[PDB]
RNA sequence: GAUGUUAGGAGGGCAAAUCCGCCGAAUUUAAGCAUAUAAUUAAGCGGAAGAAAAGAAAAUAACUAUGAUUCCUUUAGUAACGGCGAGUGAACAAGGACCAGCUCAAACGGUUAAUCCUUCGUUUGGUGCAAACCUUUCGACGGAAUUGUCGUUGAAUUAUUCCA
RNA sequence: ACAGGUUGAUAUUCCUGUGCCAAUAGUAUUAUGAGUUAGAUGGUAACAUAUAUAUAAAUGAACUCCUUUACAUAGGCUUUAC
């Protein structure tokens, strides 16, 4: 038997609708290293890491958040979905952690979450924002 | 014994190159011997 | 933030979801071998919170002890002395089970490393299981940091065997300072010989 | 497999091994070594207790003219190697014995 | 009989036949030994003392020549890096010990300990 | 999670007076002895340093209040414990010696982790006969690091004044 | 692995004779005998067969199945050796 804190993490996204989200925030993965040292040198974006998510959540800083579903000590995300609700902002919980990593160019990351997009994609945000 | 490991025969040696008197010219410049009988090696 | 409420999570316990979340990882330690490293911290709040600092050569270990009594260690039960000490069976250790803990991973089985600190993680009937932080002192990371870098001396080896741990702290009465604690302060055989101490001067 | 970065350590000096002049020491000259030199043209030389019957025979061969048929070994009570050398007909011992002693 | 600062600047090759012959003519002394002479009984030393020295002119002279090629690198072999104590090897470098926090930094720029004098 | 004579490193043992953890008696005292006593001793086993341990208030007081730790002088053979027998037995103040403070974590910083490390290199020095050490900024290429490194120590803002 | 001899003191160990056992790499030559125009024959059978400086050589993998190694005590009988 397993509680319902503990289960809703078995829901996640269809798969179908998971790459059509994944591929919308593509676009938004944030700053490169290379690319940060070429910014410097001559003289908006997703952001990342349980902490600073939970203040983006907190402060409605966030609009849109999604939860990679098996990082391995359950409570580092347990807490994520009941407080998205709470502070009232969509959340979505996606099957590939690895990926979300992938994602902000790191091996692996936990939640990402995006504050606003551009002006021609905002319906597009919207309408995940409504599936979600 | 007929048979001996060695060590032990090359301390058997080492015990009887020990004993040997102390030089004759040295003394013109002892209080510790070995006897074999009465003073068993052990070792 | 997210400490925070990792935090509040694991302090309520007997509530399902964590009561579940105890049962299912002391099912897995039951299984594994008694000292084994980790990948990284399984309580981050607790760990973090406490010695742990997460940029390279800082490492986890799981310990698994024995709970209860040790018994007396007396040959074939009996005891020759007064009645007094003539009781085998309910005789309790000096060092809580912690320490130990800190000890069978901290002598010879992780013993390149120095043990910095340890928290509770789970118990059962049997065993209870502890994490047990160490860290290495023969790699760059410890020796730059300005931070931290104590641990490096040659004087912190073996902390986890001297009591000098939290859980060491603890069993010496040094966790508790005042008048309660007395006698306790500058070290229990310290400051039995200081009272002890007789004193003369050449004119006395 | 192995590929050290560098050199783990390294040996400066001319070898300590146990060098040709060394291993063997000196003839025989014991009234029983001088009778086996005459008779059965058999040369008798004292060595380290560490030698081997291979190393005294190319050492010899190397230290003097003589060829070895066979060498038999012993080792003393007073911590000294004796070899006998039994030479080949290749040469004849006495000539070589009047030689080097 | 031959002395080290002679020796010294010799070339390898030399050096070691140098050395060779020596032993040699210690072998001969030997040799005489072993039979009934007496005659030569005490130049062995003077020998064996000579081919000492040559010996320890060569050993150096391979030292310094090793030395010489592993220069900088950070990874000689650990025969020619310091043979302080192991206490003192384990230990940090003085430039770590010394190295100190940025705000810490900052305290001890700004208010530093001062000499000052009364009335 | 295994696996590797993979690359760099570390631990083992000896030494103990002082020093730190354990574990732990009895002879003894009581004119006997059983609680006490001997003793948080001896033995046993583990671990350090040139000293260690302790240390920066979950302290004491009840005053006109003191103010990290250690030690000395002391309180004191006292409060107290105890077949209330034998015996055992503190603390606070007070006089001194010395006199030193601190940082993680927590909060705060996302128009960009500002961190850290190996390997390759590269230069402003200084010593030294040489060996060699000792300072010195500057880039690569890997990794590590958001399951949290780094900065900050509520936040801006004025005048003043300092330090690199 | 045996006999004889030999030294002031050793010998199945030295000397002389005679053997035996174990190794005996790769490559190329040679010589030794086999089989072939990818593996010999005999013997009714039990079984036998290579006498070449040398009885060398009679296709055989995986996988299997054995056997020798390898065994108590007592009592007599019998054969050979000394």
């Amino acid at each position: 038997k397993v509680p319902p804190s503990i289960n809703q993490f078995n829901h996640t996204l269809p798969k179908s609708q998971t790459q059509d989200l994944l591929n919308f925030l593509k676009a938004y993965k944030p700053e490169s290293k290379t690319d940060k040292k070429q910014r410097l040198l001559n003289k908006l974006f997703l952001k990342y890491g349980i902490n600073h998510i939970t203040k983006l959540v907190e402060n409605k800083k966030a609009n849109l958040v999604v939860i990679a579903n098996d990082v391995s000590p359950i409570e580092l995300v347990l807490f994520l979905p009941a407080l998205c609700r709470l502070k009232e902002v969509p959340y979505c919980i996606v099957k590939d952690k690895a990926t979300l990593g992938k994602l902000v160019h790191k091996k692996t990351a936990t939640a990402v979450c995006l504050e606003s997009v551009k002006k021609e994609d905002q319906e597009k945000l919207d309408y995940f924002a409504k599936v979600c | 014994g007929s048979i001996k490991r060695f060590r032990l025969k090359q301390r058997l040696g080492k015990c009887r190159r020990q004993n040997r008197p102390v030089p004759h010219w040295y003394r013109l410049k002892n209080t510790k011997r070995r006897h074999w009988r009465r003073t068993k090696l052990g070792l | 933030g997210a400490y925070k409420y990792i935090q509040e999570i694991w302090k309520k316990k007997q509530s399902d979801a964590m009561h579940f979340l105890l049962r299912v990882r002391t099912w897995e330690y039951r299984q594994l071998p008694v000292v084994h490293r980790v990948s990284k911290p399984s309580r981050p709040d607790k760990a973090r919170r406490l010695g742990y600092k997460a940029i390279q050569g800082f490492v986890i270990y799981r310990v698994r002890v024995r709970r209860g009594d040790r018994k007396k260690r007396v040959k074939k039960g009996i005891v020759h002395g007064k009645p007094k000490h003539q009781g085998v069976h309910k005789q309790k250790s000096t060092r809580n089970l912690k320490s130990v803990a800190e000890g069978k991973v901290g002598k010879s089985i992780c013993g390149n490393l120095r043990v910095l600190n340890s928290y509770w993680v789970g118990q059962d009937a049997v065993y209870k299981y502890y994490e047990v932080i160490l860290v290495d002192p023969n790699h760059n990371a410890v020796r730059n940091n300005p931070k931290i870098n104590w641990i490096c001396n040659p004087v912190h080896k073996h902390r986890e065997l001297r009591g000098l741990t939290s859980a060491g702290k603890k069993y010496r009465g040094l966790r508790v300072k005042g008048h309660l604690s007395a006698k306790s302060r500058p070290s229990i055989r310290a400051n039995w010989k200081r009272r002890q101490l007789i004193k003369l001067r050449k004119c006395r | 497999a192995r590929n050290p970065k560098c050199p783990r350590i390294v040996k400066s000096c001319h070898s300590k091994t146990l060098d040709k002049y060394g291993l063997i020491k000196y003839p025989l000259t014991s009234e029983k070594a001088m009778k086996k030199i005459e008779e059965i043209n058999t040369l008798v030389f004292m060595c380290d207790k560490r030698a081997n019957k291979k190393n005294i025979k190319k050492s010899v061969k190397n230290l003097f003219g003589i060829e070895c048929d066979k060498v038999n070994v012993l080792n003393t009570l007073n911590g000294d190697k004796k070899a006998y050398v039994r030479l080949s007909g290749e040469h004849d011992a006495l000539e070589v014995a009047n030689k080097i002693g | 009989n031959v002395k080290a600062y002679e020796l010294r600047t010799l070339k390898k090759k030399e050096l070691l036949d140098k050395l060779d012959e020596l032993k040699k003519e210690l072998s001969g002394l030997r040799i005489s030994k072993a039979l009934g002479n007496s005659a030569k009984n005490s130049k062995i030393h003077g020998v064996r003392k000579n081919v000492a020295r040559v010996l320890t002119v060569y050993n150096q002279k391979r030292k310094m020549e090793l030395r010489q090629l592993y220069k900088n690198k950070k990874f000689k072999p650990y025969n020619l890096r310091k043979k302080l104590t192991k206490n003192k090897r384990l230990q940090l470098s003085p430039k770590q010990k010394a190295a100190m926090t940025l705000r810490q930094k900052k305290k001890v720029q700004n208010f530093p300990q001062r000499k000052y004098l009364v009335v």
